[PDB]
Formats: C-alpha cells, structure tokens, sequence
C-alpha cells in the first residue's frame, strides 16, 4: 500500500499483483490466459477502486471510470465494463451512503424481506434497493443498528455494544466515516491496573505479569502447532485447557530445577564427608606416629644405627602423612567454596507468586473479554483464526456514538420496527415471513417474497427452543453449524458523573479480581467520551452471573472499586447509569461470536451458505436458492464485528442481486 | 521451537494429560522427593559438622621442623647403614630412601643399589621386604 | 477476537 493504485487494493482487501478467487469466477477467460491482460485487469480494478476510494461521498459511474483511465487500460470498453460492473455488485464500490448521479428507476424488479435491521441487513438493504429491488426490513426492537446501541441522556453518550473500530487500515468503516459524521478519536494505549486494594501494579511487576502472559499464549500455540496436542479424552482441547497444562509444566520445571539444584548439594556435602573421614582418619595415624617418633627421639645418643634409623624412618613417614592431609585440606577449602556458592544462587522458589496469579488472571480477563467467552470454550487450534486478515492503524472510538452509523444507513428504506419474525417459509415458487407487532402479540403480518435475507444473531439461531421456526426445518448441516459455534456475551456498565476525578490522558484503566472466579468483573474501565462517562466491563464467567445481578449491586461494587483507586472524597454519586444484559436480551441471546471448541472457520461459511427448497411438483427441475444468511457469525475472516456484520451484508446483496437479476 | 522461558516436552505434556489429578499429583512427587533430598542435606551437614569438629586444630601440634641439610657425595657408613634399613623398610622407593638419609639425591640412592649390590646383598635385603 | 485485546504486545 506505498503506490496510489496498490493502496486502493490493500484498502478493500485485495491482493493488488494478483486475481482473488471471486474474481477467477467472473472473469476466467482473463485468470487462464495470458499474464499481460490480467495485469491490464488488475490496474483497471486497482484504479476503479483508487476513484471510489478518494472520493467515496458520490456514486462512481461506468462512464466516470472510463474518463480517468488512461491508454492502453481505457482500450478495451467492454474488459473496463464488466470489472466496475463486478466492483458495483460486490459491494467494492458505491456502497454506504453516496449521493446518486442517476435517481433509482421507480420499476422495480423482485421482493426480498431483510430479518433484522443490524448493520449487516441494512448493508444488504441498500445495495439490494441501488440494484433496483423491492426491500423491506422486519425489525423486533423500536430502533435499528441492533447489536449497535448507542446510550443518549442530554450531553450523556456511551455505546452499550460496539464501541471500537479496530483500525482503517483495510477497513470498510474507513469509507463509511468520510460519508458519515462520525466523530473518531485514537485510543491511548497505556492502560494501569489496579489491584483488590487499590495500588497500582510496581511497573517491574506490571512487565513481568504481561511478559509471562504473552509467553503462556504463544506457548498454547506451540502445543497446538507443533505438538498437536487438539484432542484429550476424544474431545476438542479447549484454550483454557491449554493454558493449565502449560502452567502446570512451569510450575513442574520450577520444582525440577530445585530438585537438580538440591541434588548436586548433596552429592558435593557427600564428597566433603568422604573427605573429612579420610582426614580425620590421617589425623589419628599423624597423632599415634608422632608419639612413636617422639618415644624414638627421646632416646639419647650415643645410640646404634638401628635406634638412629628408626628416628629417621619415624621422621620420614611423619612428614609424608603431614603432606598427604595438607593436600587433603586444600581440597577440603575448594568443596567448602564451591558449596557456600551453590548456597548463594538457588533457584526459583515458586513460578508464579499468589498477587503474580491474580495479575496475570486480569490478562486472562482482558483475553475472556476480546473473545466475549470463558476461555474454557474457545477452540485452542482455531481461536485466533482470523488474525491474518486484521486491520492495520491505532484503534479508534466513535465520540458522538455509534448508533450515527445505522441510523444513517437506515436513510430512504422501508423499515418496520416492533416487527417480531415468528416463522419463515421457503417453497420453490418464494417464501412466506410470518411476523407479530411486539406491543399486541396477537397483530399477524404475512410478507410474501421471492427471497428472505437472515441476519438474526447467532444467540437467537441457537435459542432452543426456537424463536423462530423454518418451514421446512434447516438441514442438518446448517442446524450442526448453529449448535457447534459459539456465541459469547460481554455487558458494560455506563457511570455518568458531574465531574471527571480520573486521569483524562488515560482512556483505559484496570482493576484486578481478588479470585479466578471474579477475574472478569469490572475488570476494565474506559474513558473516551466527551462527558465524564466511565464505562466498565463485565467479561468471562462473570458476564452470565452478573446478569442476575440488580443495577444497584453492580453499580455499587463499581464505586467500591473507583473509590479504592481514587479515594471516597473524589467519587461521587452518578447522575445516570445503565447495565447491558445481552444474554437475556431475546433480538441477541449474547454479545458476539467466538470459535468454540469442536468449531472452526469453516462453520462460518456453512453459516453463509443459502438453503434452496425442494421442488412443489416432484420430477420437476431443481429450484434455486431463497433463504440466503448474513451477520458476523456468516463471516470466517472478520467475525464478531461490525465491519464483519457490514461486508457480510454487501456480499449477501451480491448473491441475491446475481441470482434473481441476473450476473 | 517453543518460547524462551516456557519447558514445553512432547513427554511431559502426555504424563499431565494421562489423567484428571496426573498433573497434582506429579507437583506432588515432586515436592515429597524436593523434602526427602533437602531432609539428607540436613543430616550429611551435621555429620560433616561432628568431623569438622573431631579435627579442630589440625596437625599443628603433630607438625615436625624442616630440615635443610645439603646434599654430600661421599657415603659414610653410618648413611650406607641407614640406606640398608631404609631398603629392608620402604622397598625400592627411592625418594624415601633419600629422605630418610637427608644428604643424598635420588640419582647417588639409585647408583647406590647397583655398586653395593654384592657387598651388601640388596637382592636378598628386597626379597625380605617382599615377604 | 485478538483484535479486540487491551494493551496488545
Ligand atoms: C458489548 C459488545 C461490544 C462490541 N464491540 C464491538 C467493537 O468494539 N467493534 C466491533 O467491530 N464490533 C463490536 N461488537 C460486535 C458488533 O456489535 C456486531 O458484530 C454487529 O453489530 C452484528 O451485526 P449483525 O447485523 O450481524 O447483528 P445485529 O446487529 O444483532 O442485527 C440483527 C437484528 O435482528 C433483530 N432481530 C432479532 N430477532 C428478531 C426477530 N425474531 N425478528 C426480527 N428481527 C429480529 C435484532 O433486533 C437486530 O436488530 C460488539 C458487540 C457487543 C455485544
């Protein structure tokens, strides 16, 4: 992304030197043959898309596009046709919110009913109604944006879903914050824990916690890779799993070390013994040749030579036995040396202190947050999946709130609000989308269609029993799909105050959990609003028990904690506060999708696979699709976001509008 | 392959799966076998304490001044006299010898045993040391 | 996801 044109490619997730397989598809004459016209393809895509990319408030014509591409691109009318054709249809170009050089014909070509008004149905919606299609989103909640929720009381403004964008760079929001009022604001990246108490973690410690963190993570995934260490007991190894067994191997290695350290002690203290015997031995044969030598020299001469030799002899052997213990006592001085130096560096007591476990079990929070689950759920191999496709850029936080976006979105469409779907029938002449007023249960809709579009959350597929019922019932590769992923849940906790007590350079702050069991209870507080609005996190286990909780309780260990950091003077009462509870919200049933353990990427597009129907007359030729899926559980490289929700609808629009207008 | 400060064994990582409680209960070998070797430490450092004891003073009091007699060439027979014992004593060492003579090199104890072989039966004199 | 991690090494 150095080059204009290659830019425009990394900005919409395109290989810029090379065809993606979508492409392979709409243009195999090109991809299989030869190099010199797919390099000509390549820059007429890279270009179109640079144009649209540079100005994305107004709709990129053929015609337009055709004007700006200079010789020999702009030879071949036709080649520069079909690639803005394939742009438009795809959703590359001119989508979100642009000003239309040509106003929509008022002859409109087929029906489809959007469940769901969600960034990702309302995606769809807008690039089904540009292709000139009658749309119409059923809506259960009186708002749209869905798992978007934007709190509003006066100057007062905090996102109880969505909150983050995790960079522009290749981001489909990037486009969408120059066509909408978006205010974005960078987040600071320093963030200080706090622990039970209400001290901040000693930086040394602070950096020894996260540093041990990031090893224990990358070590899961060397069990995984490496030592394929997947299943245990004929089931999928979860991450939690992964990370105990890895712990367990440390703590194993501390005691291991402290036995080879303790063993080599012993086994110099055994050669002092050994040694000490022998000298003390010596000492004794010194003692008693002495006294022989001392009785020898007593005799006075004159004496024989006999009695003279046995002075000299005594004397001769006395002096031998005299250098023998001396060298043994220079050895004696070298193992006591050696000894009082093995003394002095031993090894590791414990791996992890109790306070270092309680720290490092904030991480583990923060990670039980990122996922929305209990890291005893997420699949080990799979979890991190999508990391290839990640954004590049600081993340960013939406100050005037996110809700901006699907309201924005929601401009020029046919929406209905208190819309409840109950039941979805899908035959090979159309469907059927039976619905109810929320307010009065017993107020029936029929939407007649020739497609319905699902963007119904992942929470709500999975309800057992069935919020909504498919008439015929879901195969059993879509039904397996739903039951085998995840779907977590993450709350926020919004404290609107009359004054700021806290560090306004800091956006972020942790508090630590006194046990595992509460690690990811208000674990996290973030400041990035105008206002003084903190908005704490409730993540991992916690999340689902926390629900059960009332407002008061919650917003009452909220202030202990600010209190214990800040002090009882600096924190007042809050004027306004609000408590998410998305696992019991039934347009949700949780927060996000995660890869669970027994999943893969690959449930995610079996997720976004359309059901077509059996034929009404048998013998009769094999229908085509008219229940088709969209959201952030239908997209394997983006999941759990909005950008995700928001590319899953553009690309859902593309398979309806290829199917029933025609490619 | 895996990461600096992480022990990550093919072989251990099976011994903490093998079961439920493996994993405790090998933690717990480990620091029964981490007591049995530090309780020997105890001991065999009290006992090398008792022999540190027994040899308080050294061999000071047992230590014989150095004699400094310079090396003569003509054997007196008072020397040849002690050299025969000294044969009969320490067998064919012959730096022994010369020690306990004091004024001859070992090259004059080794000539010594091939001129007075005869004359003093050295062949005989080392048999009897032998047996 | 990753993505979404606090203090992200
Ligand atoms: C707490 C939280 C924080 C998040 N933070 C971020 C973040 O920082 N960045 C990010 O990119 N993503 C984030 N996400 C994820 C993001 O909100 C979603 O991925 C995205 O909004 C999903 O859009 P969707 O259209 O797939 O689903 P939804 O937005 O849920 O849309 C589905 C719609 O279907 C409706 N519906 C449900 N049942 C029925 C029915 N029976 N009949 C009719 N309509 C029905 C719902 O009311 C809803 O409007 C977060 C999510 C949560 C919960």
């Amino acid at each position: 992304h150095m080059s204009g044109v290659e830019g425009a490619a990394f900005q919409s997730r395109l290989p810029h030197d090379r065809m993606t397989s979508q492409e392979a598809a709409c243009f195999p004459d090109i991809i299989s043959g030869p190099q010199q016209t797919q390099k000509v393809f390549l820059f007429i895509r890279n270009r179109t898309l640079q144009l649209w990319l540079d100005n994305p408030k107004i709709q990129l014509t053929f015609e337009a596009t055709l004007q700006q591409l200079e010789a020999p691109y702009n030879s071949d009318t036709v080649l520069v046709h079909r690639v803005h054709s394939y742009l438009e249809r795809h959703g590359l170009i001119n989508f979100g919110i642009y000003k239309r050089i040509k106003p929509l014909p008022t002859k409109k070509t087929g029906k489809v009913i959007i469940i769901g008004s969600g960034v990702s149905g309302l995606a769809a919606a807008r690039q089904l109604q540009s292709f000139g299609m009658d749309v119409t989103l059923l809506e259960a909640r009186d708002r749209v944006g869905g798992r978007v929720a934007t709190f509003r009381k006066g100057n007062y403004v905090a996102d109880l879903g969505a909150m983050v964008v995790t960079g522009l760079g290749g981001n489909p929001m990037a486009v969408v914050s120059k066509q909408v009022n978006m205010e974005l604001a960078k987040i600071k990246q320093k963030c200080p824990l706090y622990e039970a108490n209400g001290q901040a973690v000693p930086k040394e410690k602070d950096e020894m916690v996260e540093q041990e963190f990031n090893r224990l993570l990358e070590a899961t995934s060397y069990l995984s890779h490496q030592l394929d260490f997947n299943v245990l007991n004929n089931k999928p190894v979860s991450l939690g799993q992964a990370l105990e067994v890895v712990i367990q191997l440390q703590e194993k290695h501390v005691k291991d070390e402290q036995i080879e350290h303790w063993k080599k002690i012993v086994k110099t203290q055994e050669e002092l013994k050994e040694l000490l015997n022998k000298m003390v031995n010596l000492k004794e044969k010194i003692k008693e040749l002495h006294q022989q030598y001392k009785e020898a020299s007593e005799v006075k001469p004159p004496r024989d030579i006999t009695a003279e030799f046995l002075v000299k002899s005594k004397h001769r052997d006395l002096t031998a036995l005299c250098k023998e213990y001396d060298e043994l006592a220079e050895t004696q001085g070298k193992l006591e040396e050696k000894l009082q130096e093995l003394e002095a560096n031993p090894p590791s007591d414990v791996y992890l202190s109790s306070r270092d476990r309680q720290i490092l079990d904030w991480h583990f929070a923060n990670l039980e947050f990122a996922n929305a689950t209990p890291l005893s759920t997420l699949s080990l191999k799979h979890w991190d999946q999508d990391d290839d496709f990640e954004f590049t850029g600081s993340h960013l936080t939406v100050r005037n709130g996110y809700s901006c976006v699907p309201v924005a979105l929601a401009e020029g469409l046919d929406i209905k609000l208190n819309t409840a779907v109950r039941q979805v029938r899908y035959t090979a002449s159309g469907c059927e989308v039976i619905a109810v007023n929320t307010r009065s249960t017993s107020q029936t809709f029929i939407y007649k269609c020739d497609a319905v579009l699902c963007t119904l959350p992942l929470g709500v597929l999975k309800q057992q029993p069935p919020a909504v019922q498919f008439v015929p019932p879901l195969p059993e590769w879509k039904t397996s799909a739903v039951q085998r992923m995840g779907f977590g849940n993450l709350n926020k906790v919004v404290l609107c105050f009359d004054r700021v007590f806290w560090d306004p350079s800091v956006n972020l702050f942790g508090h630590v959990g006194s046990t595992t069991a509460s690690r990811g209870e208000l674990f996290l507080f973030w400041n990035l609003y105008k206002a003084p609005i903190l908005l704490a996190l409730v993540a991992g286990e916690a999340a689902g028990i926390m629900e059960n909780i009332s407002d008061d309780v919650i917003v009452g260990r909220c202030l202990a904690i600010l209190k214990g950091i800040f002090g009882s003077s600096a924190v007042p009462q809050p004027k306004e506060t609000v408590v998410s509870r998305w696992r019991a919200d039934p347009w949700a049933r949780g927060s996000y999708s995660y890869v669970a353990a027994g999943s893969s990427g690959n449930d995610y597009d079996l997720m976004a696979q359309p059901i077509t129907p059996g034929p009404s007359i048998p013998g009769a030729p094999q229908p085509i699709p008219r229940l088709f899926f969209a959201g952030e559980h239908t997209i394997r490289n983006y999941p759990a976001t909005v950008h995700g929700a928001l590319l899953s609808g553009l690309r859902e629009a593309g398979r309806i509008a290829d199917q029933f207008l025609g490619a | 392959k895996p990461p600096k400060g992480m022990f990550l064994s093919q072989e251990d990582v099976e011994a903490v799966s093998a079961n439920a409680t493996a994993a405790t209960t090998v933690l717990r070998q480990l620091d029964m076998e981490l007591v049995s070797v530090k309780r020997q430490i105890q001991n065999i450092k009290q006992t090398n304490s008792a022999l540190k004891e027994k040899l308080d003073g050294g061999i000071e009091p047992y230590r014989l001044p150095e004699v400094i007699q310079k090396c003569n060439a003509r054997w007196t027979t008072e020397e040849q006299l002690l050299a025969v014992q000294a044969i009969r004593k320490y067998g064919r060492d012959f730096q022994a010898i010369s020690d306990v003579i004091g004024n001859k090199s070992v090259v004059q104890v080794k000539n010594f045993f091939v001129n007075y072989r005869r004359r003093f039966n050295i062949d005989e004199v080392l048999q009897e040391w032998e047996a | 996801p990753r993505s979404f991690l606090v203090r992200r090494k």
